[PDB]
């Protein structure tokens, strides 16, 4: 052979259990002796008449494969030694079938590794003389944690209860398991249905039909269907749908995820895995909402007065879907005349003779047609003051909220049946409601105007007032531009102070004047702010004495600092 | 006086040596020594002014016996002798210093010096290290284990020098022969090099979009002693630079190593400049420089065609037959997606990276050999706005403030296309009275966000609409604002 | 030709030898212990020589230009020598898989290579020690085959 | 304790301070039996009386020339050498290893049965060399080559340069072989001032080949550029049964076997090596032309 330098022998066997003892003898052919010990070909252990026959005892062999070599430095000989354990009795057997067309698959726990070549046998027995057997080789690289037997018995015969066995053989000690009993019904898992497709019916996004192809003997199916609005997925069951279902009452214009699973029998078979997700778009549905249309009445002339038409659609019940076309149409009430136009934007203008009343209608034309023609009667912007309510009030307890409370009109509150409010942008309020809550499209630190029209067929009342949600002290005040003296009266004229420094609505002005030589409190005059005024009068002062003039702009929540100074000697 | 400190010892196998020191004049003095063998027989030697007496096993010296030695110095009419000694020749042997270039490795305040020794027996190892300013300092290496021998030293921040030496000890843990002499001195360079500012040249690029770099030649000076020569411990072995062109990464990574101080040809792109110095350990420190990318003012024509599954962009190159690389990089985004191709038109599949509304940098580089940075030319890196520009061309928040009784001020915020340079041409603002008998349009430069509307009839209700216009298509009309006075 | 097969087989033998050198650090794979098994027939060392190197007469793939009456002895000797080689690599290949030891895999490179050469030309622990000594001799052998075949073909 | 050459005796002595030497008996090769005068060269005067004298050798003073003499006539003389031993390790101090820890470095230029061997001595005062094939088995390959202690170019090491002594040896075989089975084994006998040394080595001649660099280097720019070389005449014949493989290096690069490769210069010299195409033998020294 190859060991021409002698021989080596081990006792008792080349294969050894863990923790045992071995007697090793190294001999040489007639006419020092060291022993080298390895683990996984890794050197961690190291060590003439006596050399003719050397006997030694080696113990405490670590778990694995060891190389023990006798070397005189010329090698003498060697043996390769393997240690291990008998396989453990396998536990937690679990066998799985996949649908109508699928062989028997199964899995088992092999426990800890013996670091040695082992093999495993799988045995299947059952009534009407059914049996099968297969083998699997397990080593340091391949693990037999699961095996397929390759035999597909008929799933129709679900009246036989079968037995599964798994057995382990190694060089040291054979291992087995319990003959596990199993019910044919439990093993089968049907495959999820395919050809899951969408058909649109009734010309509405709320109605549809789902079609699919699956084993015809399946008696139960389940469907998951959900949009992106909520994480919860919509559950529905079906008993013998036979591949077709009809879905009613769907929320339109929404992307949906659709999934389906199967169940062959109520007390047989098993569930099914989730199918491919259908990413579907829901078609549009023609809206039935009613949109209010707002107008302004600006008078160019008595025969060519200009009428504006404004509207805003902000909800997906009147602006649902791809809206592009706006067919606007105006009627004249007193005389039979109508006008039609097409608009894509929200504001539209037209010249009309002032005589007569009007009714303005607009449509919401989406993909499948237009919505109901929404129409509003048109009366004069302001009527009599008899229907004018008491001065309207406004309160802002929040930085992004305003409540408006109106007193009822001095005559009564029954003739009018609806109030419209604008600030322009518009809201509606019934007369029964005492106040109106508005918190949208408003920005504090800007002076606003609020207006309410009491909509009546004959003559609608009007009222308005200026106010703001939140205001602070103004940044600065205006300048004393011009001073004049006439008719023993002093007129002070200024310019319109720019918007950003007031930070809200200015309430009033306080003008302080004094003589130049007085260190006492300057005399004060109060001016209530109005937009139309630009000059203010004051009475005659002391003649031949110079006077110092200045002013501040005072709001409810603050006061502007002192502005410019004026010296006048009359 | 006279001879003193007699010491005979063994220089090498088949070799022996002896030495001593003299006290007195060097004029007309002779030095003679003896040896005697107790079998009596005696031998003698003399070398005059020279002190190194060499003798070995074939001159008749007794070597396996307690051989005795005495010395006599003769000058004028006087002779004087030193102390008699007697000992064994083999023992007390001088060993060999580490012969050849000792290998050294560096670590954080560690210097490992390993070498090979001819005699396999372990020996006491000692060293002395010197500063460029101070004298030597001694240190014992301690015991080691042995085929090789190693030593440890703390790493001083500047360059140092050090000499190594040994002595063969007895097996009884006692010194045998005296100290072997120090070997050739070895220099350790600084582990960190204090780098100064090297100077570079800046210039505008030409019409072709090309730049020339000539790195200035300068090297730092290291303070090293008189004996620190012939080794990179004195000064750095070589300086070097590395250029990285991080603009056309379609091909393999192309970073170029160049000797410091020579002509290089760079383009108008972003670059990484890395000035490095290779010591005996390798890369010590680095000087880092960044070159921001630029674009020539000369804008040349580009054609696009996007939509469907095929997106293709066309131009007229200077010369075909050479491979080009094209980059489509979103300027505003964090450049999470880098898109380029290596291929006058180029066509590719449509993907959701270039169809959105934002700036796309289209970079055209001409190349023939992806190994050198000279032949990459900045043809054009232009700005594109994908998708529908009318919606991005719609102004937002048009606010109009009354200035006088005839002049009013229209102001609006900048759109997205204002943040893409070189695309917007003008703004169209429309003034129409509500009667429809008076309509006018004004053109505003894109750099102005404000205009003053004039020539207005009082007591007439007014509607204003603004647009933003690109060089290709008009913008969309904004929300009309209804103002009057 | 047989020539491409010869380079292929030489390259795969070099690869197998380098892998054996890497893996078998402590095994008898270095010292050399060079003991051939061809002592019985030695005409490979005797007949596989050039005709200009022939000085004393005492001691397909063949091109028609280089036709000789004594090169056929060399090719027959190589043929039989490689059949014995093939038979024993079948034994070591079968023996290296029966045990659990799988650290070393011997791919079929030399096996399929010598099989193609044959069809082209005509018509425990001891085991890895034997494999290494056979490969050690087989390297010098296969160099001899490639030398003589490159000579005869060109 | 044996006759190195006729009339020449060699012994081994335990070179250690605290153990005695070996006892050797010497006799005068003369039929006349009477008291005789034996004298050496290191020690003056006759140290022993009688034809048979015992000598305890412990040190090189006891080695050398021993002359048998009577009256005024030299009857005979004897040569005594020493073979030093260091604690179970044989002393090797006449020669010095190469860079590969090898005492004897031999190389063959081709498969002609001829080669050279080189070794490194430290001094040159009265040395003697002998090279022989230490053959035990009759079928072992044998050489019949002469001996030269010839000096050569003084080569250096990691210290001062030293003397290279070399021989040109040649093997002879009755009939050639396709390859060699038995290795080639050489024994060297060395002697300085009566210091005897035996050295031994074994090696195959197929693992020590260093071929020669090419002779004719032509340059044809082809645009392309091709360098042309040729295998040296100093090689086995033909060039087909034994072939060569070449490196290419410009001023870590590739290997080529065909004569003309189309590389392009980068302002640097281009050179080629010479290696056998089968074994990992020794590379030669490049002989080349820039570009
Ligand atoms: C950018 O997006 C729009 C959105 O559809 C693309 O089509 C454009 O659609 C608007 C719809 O209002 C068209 O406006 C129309 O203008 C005519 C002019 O007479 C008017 O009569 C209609 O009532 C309507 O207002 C607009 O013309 C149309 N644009 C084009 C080029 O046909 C548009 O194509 C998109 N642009 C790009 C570059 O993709
Ligand atoms: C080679 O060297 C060895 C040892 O240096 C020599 O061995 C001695 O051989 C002689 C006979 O030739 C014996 O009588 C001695 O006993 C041997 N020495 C020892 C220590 O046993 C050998 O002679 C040398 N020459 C050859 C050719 O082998
Ligand atoms: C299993 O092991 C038992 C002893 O442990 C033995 O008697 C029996 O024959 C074994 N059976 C097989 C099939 O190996
Ligand atoms: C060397 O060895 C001798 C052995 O006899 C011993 O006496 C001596 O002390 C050793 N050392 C010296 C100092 O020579
Ligand atoms: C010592 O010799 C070994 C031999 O391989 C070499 O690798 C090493 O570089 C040498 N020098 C040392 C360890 O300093």
């Amino acid at each position: 052979d190859v060991c021409k330098l002698g021989t080596v022998t081990v006792q008792p066997a080349p294969v050894i259990p863990l923790g045992s003892a071995a007697n090793i003898s190294c001999s040489l052919n007639p006419k020092e002796l060291i022993l080298l010990k390895f683990v996984n070909d890794v050197l961690v252990e190291n060590l003439d008449h006596t050399g003719h026959s050397s006997t030694f005892q080696v113990t405490n062999l670590s778990l694995g494969m060891t190389l023990f070599v006798c070397k005189l430095p010329v090698p003498v000989c060697g043996v390769e030694i393997s240690v291990g354990v008998a396989p453990e009795p396998p536990q937690n057997i679990s066998c799985v079938q996949e649908g109508e067309n699928g062989t028997v698959a199964c899995s088992w726990n092999s426990g800890k590794v013996t670091y040695l070549k082992t093999n495993y046998t799988l045995q299947l027995s059952g009534p009407n003389n059914l049996t099968c057997q297969k083998q699997c080789f397990s080593d340091n690289r391949q693990n037999c944690n699961r095996l397929d037997l390759g035999i597909n018995l008929s799933p129709d015969l679900a009246e036989s209860r079968f037995i599964v066995r798994v057995t382990a053989i190694n060089d040291l000690g054979n291992s087995s398991s319990l003959p596990h009993t199993f019910t044919f019904l439990d093993i089968v898992i049907p495959l999820p249905p395919w050809d899951i497709r969408i058909n649109f019916l009734n010309a509405s996004g709320s109605r549809g039909t789902l079609q699919w192809e699956d084993e015809g003997q399946v008696v139960l199916n389940q469907l998951r269907y959900q949009p992106l609005n909520s994480t919860s997925w919509n559950m529905v069951n079906a008993t013998n749908a036979k591949g077709k279902y009809d879905l009613r009452d769907l929320r339109p214009f929404t992307e949906y995820e659709f999934q389906i699973s199967s169940k062959l029998h109520l007390s047989g078979g098993s569930w099914s895995n989730w199918s491919e997700s259908l990413r579907t778009r829901t078609p549009e549905e023609e809206p039935v909402g009613i949109l209010d249309i707002w107008y302004m009445k600006q008078d160019i002339d008595y025969d060519r007065q200009q009428i504006s038409l404004f509207w805003k659609s902000l909800n997906p019940s009147e602006a649902r879907g791809k809206i592009l076309h706006y067919q606007v149409t105006l009627q004249e009430v007193t005389k039979k005349t109508t006008l039609q136009n097409t608009t894509r934007h929200t504001s539209w203008t037209r010249v009309i003779p002032r005589t007569g009343a009007w009714t303005a209608s607009v449509s919401a034309a989406n993909s499948k047609g237009a919505s109901a023609p929404t129409h509003i009667n048109i009366v004069d912007l302001c009527g009599t003051g008899l229907l004018a309510p008491h001065q309207v009030s406004a309160k802002s307890e929040n930085m992004d909220n305003i409540l408006v409370t109106w007193q009822p009109p001095k005559k009564a509150d029954s003739a009018v049946r609806e109030y419209i409010v604008e600030w322009p942008h518009w809201l509606r309020i019934p007369p029964d409601n005492m106040s109106a809550l508005i918190s949208e499209n408003i920005k504090p630190y800007i002076c606003y105007e609020i207006r309410v029209h009491a909509l009546s067929e004959s003559q609608g009342g009007c009222s308005s007032i200026r106010g703001d949600s939140k205001h602070k002290a103004p940044v600065s005040g205006p300048h004393i531009t011009a001073i004049t003296e006439k008719k023993e009266r002093l007129f002070i004229s200024w310019t319109h102070i720019p918007f950003p420094e007031q930070r809200g609505c200015i309430l009033h002005y306080r003008i302080y004047w004094k003589e130049r030589d007085s260190t006492a409190q300057p005399e004060l005059c109060e001016i209530q702010y109005r937009r139309s005024q630009n000059s203010h009068p004051i009475s005659s002062l002391q003649p031949r004495v110079t006077y110092v003039l200045w002013m501040t702009a005072v709001t409810a929540a603050g006061e502007s600092p002192q502005g410019n100074e004026r010296e006048f000697c009359p | 006086l006279g001879p003193r400190n007699l010491s005979c010892y063994r220089v090498s196998k088949t070799d022996y040596e002896c030495s001593w020191q003299y006290d007195g004049p060097e004029d007309n003095v002779s030095h003679v020594l003896w040896c005697c063998f107790v079998p009596e027989r005696c031998r003698y030697f003399s070398s005059g002014p020279d002190r190194t007496v060499q003798f070995w096993e074939q001159d008749g010296i007794p070597v396996l016996s307690k051989v005795n030695f005495w010395v006599e110095s003769r000058l004028g009419n006087r002779t004087m002798k030193s102390q008699k000694i007697s000992q064994y020749l083999y023992n007390w042997t001088k060993t060999t210093p580490p012969l050849g270039h000792i290998k050294v490795s560096q670590s954080h305040r560690q210097l490992r010096m390993d070498w090979n020794v001819s005699e396999e027996a372990g020996a006491e190892v000692q060293f002395r290290r010197r500063m460029p300013t101070t004298n030597w300092t001694l240190g014992d290496c301690g015991p080691q284990v042995n085929m090789s021998e190693s030593c440890l030293c703390p790493s001083e921040n500047m360059a140092q020098e050090i000499q190594i030496r040994r002595r063969r000890r007895l097996s009884s843990g006692a010194p045998g022969g005296p100290w072997s002499d120090w070997s050739m001195p070895v220099c350790v360079p600084p582990e960190v090099l204090p780098q100064a500012k090297i100077k570079f040249l800046v210039e505008p690029l030409n019409q072709g979009g090309r730049r020339r770099l000539t790195m200035q030649g300068q090297s730092p000076q290291l303070a090293v002693p008189e004996g620190c020569r012939g080794r990179p411990g004195a000064q750095v072995k070589k300086h070097l630079v590395l250029v990285r062109m991080l603009s056309c990464r379609c091909q393999a990574q192309t970073s170029k190593t160049v000797p410091l101080g020579k002509k290089l040809n760079l383009s108008g792109a972003t670059y990484d400049l890395n000035v490095l110095a290779k010591t005996r350990f390798g890369r010590s420190t680095i000087q880092k420089w960044h070159l921001p990318a630029q674009e020539l003012t000369e804008t040349r024509a580009l054609n696009v065609s996007v939509g469907g599954n095929m997106t293709s962009m066309q131009w007229a190159a200077q010369a075909p037959g050479t491979t080009y690389c094209l980059e489509w990089q979103p300027w505003f985004q964090h450049r999470n997606h880098t898109h380029c191709t290596l291929i006058v038109t180029h066509s590719w599949s449509s993907k959701p990276t270039l169809e959105q509304e934002e700036c796309y940098r289209i970079t055209v580089f001409a190349s023939k050999n992806p190994k050198n940075p000279m032949l990459w030319a900045t043809v054009l890196s232009s700005y594109y706005f994908g998708g529908n520009a009318s919606r991005a061309g719609t102004p937002r928040h048009v606010s109009v403030r009354n200035q006088t009784g005839d002049s009013v001020s229209v102001e609006w915020t900048a759109s997205q296309l204002s943040t893409c340079p070189g695309v917007l041409t003008q703004y169209v603002v429309r003034c129409e009275a509500e009667d429809g008998a008076w309509e006018s349009e004004w053109l505003v430069p894109p750099t102005k966000t404000q205009v003053t509307l004039d020539g207005l009839r009082s007591r007439v209700m007014y509607k204003v609409q603004v647009r933003a216009d690109t060089a290709r298509l008009p913008g969309a009309w904004s929300h009309p604002q209804r103002f009057s006075f | 030709r047989c020539l491409s097969q010869s380079r292929n087989l030489l390259k795969t033998t070099d690869d197998m030898v380098k892998t054996a050198r890497e893996k078998l650090k402590h095994y008898s794979c270095t010292d050399i212990d060079h003991e051939d098994i061809t002592r019985d027939q030695t005409s490979t060392l005797k007949t596989c020589l050039p005709l200009e190197l022939h000085k004393n007469e005492s001691c397909s793939c063949l091109p028609p230009q280089k036709t000789s009456l004594m090169m056929t002895l060399c090719l027959g000797s190589i043929y039989e020598d490689l059949k014995m080689y093939q038979t024993e690599f079948q034994a070591i290949n079968a023996a290296l898989q029966n045990h659990n030891h799988q650290q070393i895999i011997l791919d079929k490179g030399m096996l399929v290579a010598i099989d193609e050469l044959m069809q082209s030309l005509n018509h425990p622990y001891r085991v890895k020690m034997k494999l290494c000594i056979l490969l050690h001799a087989f390297s010098t052998r296969v160099v001899t085959i490639n030398r003589v075949m490159g000579y005869l073909s060109s | 304790m044996w006759e190195l050459e006729k009339d020449v005796y060699v012994v081994e002595v335990d070179w250690t301070p605290d153990a005695p030497g070996e006892t050797v008996n010497l006799t005068c090769d003369t039929p006349e039996e009477d008291d005789i005068t034996w004298t050496s060269d290191q020690r003056h005067g006759v140290i022993g009386s009688g034809k048979t004298l015992t000598i305890t050798v412990k040190e090189f003073l006891d080695a050398g020339q021993y002359t048998c003499h009577k009256g005024g006539e030299t009857l005979s003389h004897s040569h005594l050498l020493l073979h030093k031993k260091e604690n179970g390790i044989w002393s090797t101090e006449i020669l010095k290893n190469f860079k590969n820890k090898t005492f004897l470095k031999c190389e063959a230029p081709n498969y002609s049965g001829r080669f050279t061997c080189s070794w490194l001595v430290q001094r040159n005062m009265d040395l003697k060399f002998n090279i022989k094939s230490s053959s035990s088995s009759p079928d072992s390959r044998a050489v019949t080559c002469g001996m030269a202690s010839l000096s050569a170019e003084k080569v250096t090491l990691d210290q001062r340069d030293y003397e290279k002594y070399s021989v040109s040896c040649q093997e002879d075989v009755t009939c050639p072989t396709a390859e060699e089975t038995l290795p080639i084994e050489l024994a060297l006998e060395a002697r300085q001032q009566n210091k005897y040394e035996n050295y031994s080595t074994s090696f195959f001649i197929r693992d020590i080949i260093k071929p020669d660099p090419p002779k004719n280097l032509q340059m044809k720019p082809l645009s392309q550029v091709e360098v042309s070389w040729e295998y040296p005449d100093s090689w086995s014949t033909p060039h087909s049964y034994f072939s060569l493989k070449f490196f290419v290096r410009i001023q870590g690069a590739f290997l080529v076997e065909k004569t003309s490769t189309e590389v392009q210069c980068k302002g640097g010299n281009v050179c080629v090596q010479a290696q056998d195409r089968y074994y990992n033998s020794s590379c030669s020294k490049w002989a080349c032309v820039p570009c």
